[PDB]
């Protein structure tokens, strides 16, 4: 992770000011609406007919937390994250079999979220700090594809 | 495809956009020359430093092509038939560049009108760049 | 866009491959899970081992649908209709697989037609496959 | 760089009884013709406009011994690629503002004439190890990219 200190420190700061369970429903939440194919995945957590239904979905809500609580973990663990989430790799390959392409999509739909929750205070090159991330974590996911 | 309802969304979310279009399109480019540096390879002729005068114009003029097409959303190749030629003889810009200016132009957007990003606007907004990606890229071989 | 000598090219190339298509297809497709694992996602329910009979039939399934646009290279769209609405409703599969796929059938051509993949083919072959990506991915949303 | 030893040994063990000069060739000029855009770059080779021209033309050939020979310098040290290309980036970065996206183009271009050159020789198992070669040198080539 080539995160330069001043951008692990523009990270550090910003995430803990983040309400885990709003940006955690709400990313997973506008990638099923902005990308209806990544819903495959998740037939079974009910209607997600519409924007309004996904949105109000709890099983949607609860797992973009699960999710996001997954990506804090990584964040403290940034010089290793290939180690971080290697289960979640096998896990994600090996059993729910998703094309790791998908994960860059949660990623941007993710940093539209900060940059739609803090305004002015996501500036370019916060977000630039943020890309890294999102294409870090990503990457440690698909690690061990096989 | 462009439904009758992304095409509202778009209008609409545009329309807030208003008199700060040039404004958005200047800090879309900043966002993704700082966020995806191997874009800067288009620009070598351009002072890149914060807030210069080249990004800024070329920011009003990207975005001025936007507006241009919401008000032809229903007729884009046509509107766009000069610029599509202009970066597919000339720019030739490779296509995944295109989908960094969009994921940039939504998150400015994002930032910049709460309100409107809503879940579905988002996604109207997402395929209304991709298309005028396409159509950009229509004529590339 | 396709061009008459294109099509010749597509027509000269692929009569060439004639009655081996199916033979090409497995292969092509056998290729694509060992160079790009990740491709493996889309096929949990396959027998991906070397030689297996449901990559050998689907093998020969993907090289009669491009016998088929081969056959109306004038008219892909309709020809492929059925095709585009099965990937991109029931299958759902991001849109890069398909030139991975497509890189690979090149290497598969390439392996076995020396005397056939001039430049100037190899070009109107790249060409094509890519016509019949952007078809099957056409209505995708 | 994950190579395994039979890889390695495959990818060495092919390119044994390749002629750069010749292959190079092949590669630099279909790449010419197979992706036209990417002549933007060399305005200044002379004749384009068709394929035998392309071909043909000798300062494309003299310049593709010289893209295949540095490509060999890299398979002399799989385990260090960054480092023997890190000049090489800064130049078609800082001087020629060549876009990495063009490095893979050339690459799966590269597999596609080690398959015209050796068919059934090429067997997948050695694809799978050249895919990986290529991409190896292309990230490479773009890291030092500011
Ligand atoms: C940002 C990157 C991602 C991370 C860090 C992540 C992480 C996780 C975690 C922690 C779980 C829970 C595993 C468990 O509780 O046992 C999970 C489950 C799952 N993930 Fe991912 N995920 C990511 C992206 C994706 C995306 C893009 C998809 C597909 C669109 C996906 C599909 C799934 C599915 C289908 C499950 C199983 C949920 C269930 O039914 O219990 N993930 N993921
Ligand atoms: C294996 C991948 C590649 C390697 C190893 C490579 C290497 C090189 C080398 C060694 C040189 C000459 C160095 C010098 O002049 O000091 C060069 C020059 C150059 N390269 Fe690359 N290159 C690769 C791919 C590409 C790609 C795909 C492009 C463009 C699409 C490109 C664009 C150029 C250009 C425009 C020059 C200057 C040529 C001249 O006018 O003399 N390279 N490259
Ligand atoms: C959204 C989408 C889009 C749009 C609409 C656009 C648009 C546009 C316009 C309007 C212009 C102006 C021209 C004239 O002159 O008139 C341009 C240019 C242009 N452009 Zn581009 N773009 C885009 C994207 C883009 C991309 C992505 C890129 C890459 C990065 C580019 C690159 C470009 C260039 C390089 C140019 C030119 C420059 C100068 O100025 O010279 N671009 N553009
Ligand atoms: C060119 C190119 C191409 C083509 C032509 C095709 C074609 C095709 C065909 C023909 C078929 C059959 C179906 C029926 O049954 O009818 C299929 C299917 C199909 N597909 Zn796809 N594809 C393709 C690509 C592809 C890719 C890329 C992918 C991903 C990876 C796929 C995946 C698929 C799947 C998964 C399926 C189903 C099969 C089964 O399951 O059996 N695919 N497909």
């Amino acid at each position: 992770m080539h995160l330069t200190p001043e951008e692990k420190s523009a990270v550090t700061a910003l995430w803990g000011k983040v309400n885990v369970d709003e940006v955690g429903g709400e990313a997973l939440g506008r990638l099923l609406v902005v990308y209806p194919e990544t819903q495959r995945f998740f037939e079974s957590f009910g209607d997600l007919s519409t924007p309004d239904a996904v949105m109000g979905n709890p099983k949607v809500k609860a797992h973009g937390k699960k999710v996001l609580g997954a990506f804090s973990d990584g964040l403290a663990h940034l010089d290793n994250l290939k180690g971080t989430f290697a289960t979640l790799s096998e896990l994600h390959c090996d059993k729910l079999h998703v094309d790791p392409e998908n994960f860059r999509l949660l990623g941007n739909v993710l940093v539209c979220v900060l940059a739609h929750h803090f305004g002015k205070e996501f500036t370019p090159p916060v977000q630039a700090a943020y890309q890294k991330v999102v294409a870090g974590v990503a990457n440690a996911l698909a690690h061990k594809y096989h | 495809v462009l439904s009758p309802a992304d095409k509202t969304n778009v209008k609409a979310a545009w329309g807030k956009v208003g008199a700060h279009a040039g404004e958005y399109g200047a800090e879309a480019l900043e966002r993704m020359f700082l966020s995806f540096p191997t874009t800067k390879t288009y620009f070598p002729h351009f002072d890149l430093s914060h807030g210069s005068a080249q990004v800024k114009g070329h920011g009003k003029k990207v975005a001025d092509a936007l507006t241009n097409a919401v008000a032809h959303v229903d007729d884009m190749p046509n509107a766009l038939s000069a610029l599509s030629d202009l970066h597919a003889h000339k720019l030739r810009v490779d296509p995944v560049n295109f989908k960094l200016l969009s994921h940039c132009l939504l998150v400015t957007l994002a930032a910049h009108l709460p309100a409107e990003f809503t879940p579905a606007v988002h996604a109207s907004l997402d395929k209304f760049l991709a298309s005028v990606s396409t159509v950009l890229t229509s004529k590339y071989r």
